[PDB]
């Protein structure tokens, strides 16, 4: 058996006294509490969220605070920072998989948190570098987590028009296969078909247009279709593509 | 519009 990573002795014990007054929350917010609280935030994101963070490390700290408390661990694991990010954000961010599979592990996870900037980890796992199957997986254990249509504060976008706006198929194929809907339209009108008709991605045109009740007719806020699109971004191939669709 | 715009991992991650 492998001896498991220990608490340091700060931690377990902002822990135990976060034990003794998450239920009290005159207590939580009182000035006597404040340095036991920036204390355990200070430690859980040094050790969860950095781009060299040890996986068992994080994997411990989580059975850690659970034989602590169960309301112990939901309250660590769902801390957000001063850029409103959890360790589930920076996690997925740095493509520290094996830490996002122990986060979702846990069962507490807020998956839908926005940070200040708007995006919540569905979105961010749109941009992730995935590099073996395994990784994959995680993250469509991910997108069956969460709100796969939640739309971004910033102009209302969703993970799938991140996702094919980068070119991202592998990634595109994942969200659609876990219920990502793709007839949405963020704040200005735009799908994400005329992402991908903006972008020049024809497999990936083919890839939505496959797609039961994709509708080529949508426009966006100026009446802009993606056929309309394709053809002014010098698209002739995508524009075929899209006008067979909207004459099937 | 957000649709031509390439954004990218930190944009996503820092406001």
């Amino acid at each position: 058996m492998r001896e498991r990573y220990e608490l340091s002795e700060k931690m377990l014990s902002a822990c135990n006294l976060l034990k003794n007054t998450i239920n009290d929350p005159k207590a939580l917010t009182s000035k006597d509490m404040r340095f036991c609280l920036n204390t355990l935030q200070h430690e859980w994101f040094r050790v969860s969220s950095q781009k060299s963070a040890i996986p068992a490390m994080v994997g411990d700290y989580i059975a850690a605070f659970e034989a602590i408390s169960p309301d112990v661990l939901r309250y660590v694991i769902n801390l957000a920072d001063g850029n409103g990010n959890t360790a589930l954000h920076y996690s997925v961010s740095h493509s520290n998989f094996e830490i996002v599979k122990l986060l979702l592990d846990a069962d507490v996870c807020n998956v839908d948190h926005q940070n200040k900037a708007g995006y919540t980890p569905i979105m961010l796992a749109a941009l992730a570098a995935v590099e073996a199957e395994k990784d994959m997986r995680i993250v469509e254990e991910l997108f069956g987590c969460g709100d796969v249509n939640a739309k971004a504060s910033q102009a209302g976008q969703t993970a799938l028009m991140l996702a094919v706006s980068h070119g991202r198929i592998d990634m595109v194929k994942g969200l659609l296969a876990c219920g990502a809907d793709v007839n949405i339209q963020d704040d200005e009108g735009s799908t994400a078909l005329m992402c991908a008709s903006e972008h020049g991605h024809v497999e990936i045109v083919k890839l939505l247009l496959a797609q039961p009740g994709c509708n080529g007719h949508l426009e966006d806020n100026d009446g802009s279709t993606a056929l309309s699109i394709a053809l002014e971004a010098g698209h002739k191939d995508i524009a075929v593509l899209l006008y067979a669709h909207v004459n099937f | 519009k957000a649709r031509r715009r390439t954004t990218t991992q930190m944009e996503l991650l820092y406001a």
